[PDB]
């Protein structure tokens, strides 16, 4: 529970650190038909945090 | 000697702590279903299935439904084939009765 | 190891009060007529499963029924609106089951 | 529990069950809901209530036992 | 009540009791849409701007 | 089963809500005697009081017996 609850607050930024190297590289400009849908695109990288 | 003491000082807590938990599961396998019980106050429309049920007694409607084929008799005439399908169909009603009012009941 | 670990061994007596559970049908004795508004709806959908091999008859009748499909087309819908005026109150709730 | 059905008999009686709209949920409690009326069929009351809480108390009655 | 069995074997054996504390998190992970705007949405401004 | 239950719910669908309970009961046994299956029903509608009075009390929540079933029985109790 000390990793397990702080590993919560690593994704705020761990599925955003991954996600801007290179996932924004070919999805930037997707971001303008997924400024609402991305959350789809956000499962591949937070459910891998939840260990 | 000591046992009777403190090897029994949880006989007064495995008597607890098994228990306690026991009754935890049954409430936690209602709550993600519990906001329609409870976001629904004034929304318990399980009112308007029946509002809504109105759908059983149409039934009746179902055994008068295919005869606007008969006054347009020459019509099946060029299209004989069709009235085959609509076989199945007439007798539906008998039994959609258990249906359209399950359709809410 | 009992220094501090037994908290999670202490703990269990604050806890004594949780026999309660008997309360889960309470919910479930609303969320299923909630949920059952769904149920409902496939249930509605169920207007069509005998239906569905009628739309291959009806079908063939605009066509050939053409001034007829307006009079036995919608007849079939009858018992399906018979239902949507209070339906969107329905579905108001039970996408709280659904949604 | 049984009054909860009791309260199911306001359907037909609709326009007096306004009142008995968020109970809907809370079904199971509809003995406190009902309250005033228990001090005058307390005796019809007693005996439902009583098996139906020895269900979950007869758990406590095995605590008695060559060279 | 055996539904609560597991329950005790959740508070010593507790990995479970720690292992969804994400799920709920993964929950709200429409709502971390919102913290994901503060970073992914910035590059959105990148090819807007 | 109450509130917005005797206004809305029950006139419209008097012949619909306070005999679908038993729809499904009555559909092969009692609902086919008559030549007319479902108009005959309508009648059936009346007796249909006498063989089950109680989940027609409740109204607005589980007088969906066909599949309340397992859940009318329930409330007395459970």
């Amino acid at each position: 529970h000390r990793n397990k609850r702080e590993i919560v607050k690593h994704h705020a930024k761990d599925v955003e650190l991954q996600r801007r190297v290179f996932v924004d590289f070919f999805c930037n400009p997707e971001r303008l038909r997924n400024q609402v849908r991305e959350l789809n695109a956000l499962v591949r990288a937070r459910q891998a945090s939840s260990s | 000697e000591m046992q009777k003491t403190w090897l029994c000082k949880r006989c007064e807590t495995m008597n607890a702590k098994l228990r306690v938990l026991e009754n935890v599961l049954l409430l936690e396998t209602y709550t993600p279903d519990s906001i329609s019980a409870l976001h629904n106050i004034r929304n318990y429309l399980v009112e308007a299935t029946e509002e809504a049920s109105a759908a059983y007694n149409k039934a009746v409607t179902r055994l008068r439904e295919y005869q606007g084929v008969d006054p347009h008799f020459d019509t099946i005439a060029r299209q004989y084939h069709d009235i085959v399908k609509k076989l199945e169909n007439m007798q539906w009603t008998i039994h959609q009765v258990e249906m359209d009012l399950k359709s809410h009941d | 190891v009992m220094a501090v670990k037994e908290e999670q061994y202490i703990q269990q007596y604050k806890k004594y009060e949780m026999l309660l559970n008997r309360v889960g049908y309470t919910p479930k004795i609303s969320h299923r007529e909630l949920v059952e508004m769904a149920e409902h709806r496939k249930e509605l959908d169920k207007m069509t499963k005998p239906v569905l091999d009628t739309l291959r008859s009806y079908q063939d009748l605009p066509p050939d029924k053409a001034l007829a499909a307006l009079a036995i087309e919608d007849k079939k819908r009858q018992f399906t609106a018979a239902e949507k005026y209070l339906e969107e109150v329905l579905q108001s709730a039970l996408e709280t089951n659904d949604e | 529990m049984s009054s909860a059905r009791l309260c199911s008999l306001v359907a037909e009686l609709g326009y007096e069950g306004a009142g008995k709209l968020d109970p809907d949920s809370f079904e199971w409690p509809f003995q406190y809901d009902d309250a005033r009326p228990i001090l005058d069929w307390i005796c019809s009351s007693l005996r439902p209530s009583n098996v139906l809480s020895l269900a979950e108390l007869s758990l406590y009655e095995q605590f008695q036992r060559i060279k | 009540y055996v539904r609560g069995l597991l329950d005790e074997w959740w508070e010593q054996p507790a990995s479970t009791v720690v292992d969804w504390v994400t799920v709920d998190g993964q929950s709200v992970a429409a709502w971390q849409n919102h913290v994901k705007q503060l970073l992914a949405f910035y590059d959105k401004e990148s090819l807007r701007t | 089963m109450q509130s917005l239950s005797s206004s809305a719910p029950t006139p419209e669908a008097i012949l619909e809500w306070l005999q679908k309970e038993m729809g499904y009961r009555q559909l092969g046994p009692y609902n086919g005697s008559s030549k007319s299956h479902v108009p005959s029903i309508d009648a059936i509608r009346k007796i249909c009081r006498g063989n089950m009075i109680p989940i027609w009390n409740f109204l607005i929540n589980r007088v969906k017996s066909e599949k309340t079933v397992e859940r009318i029985r329930r409330n007395i109790t459970v």
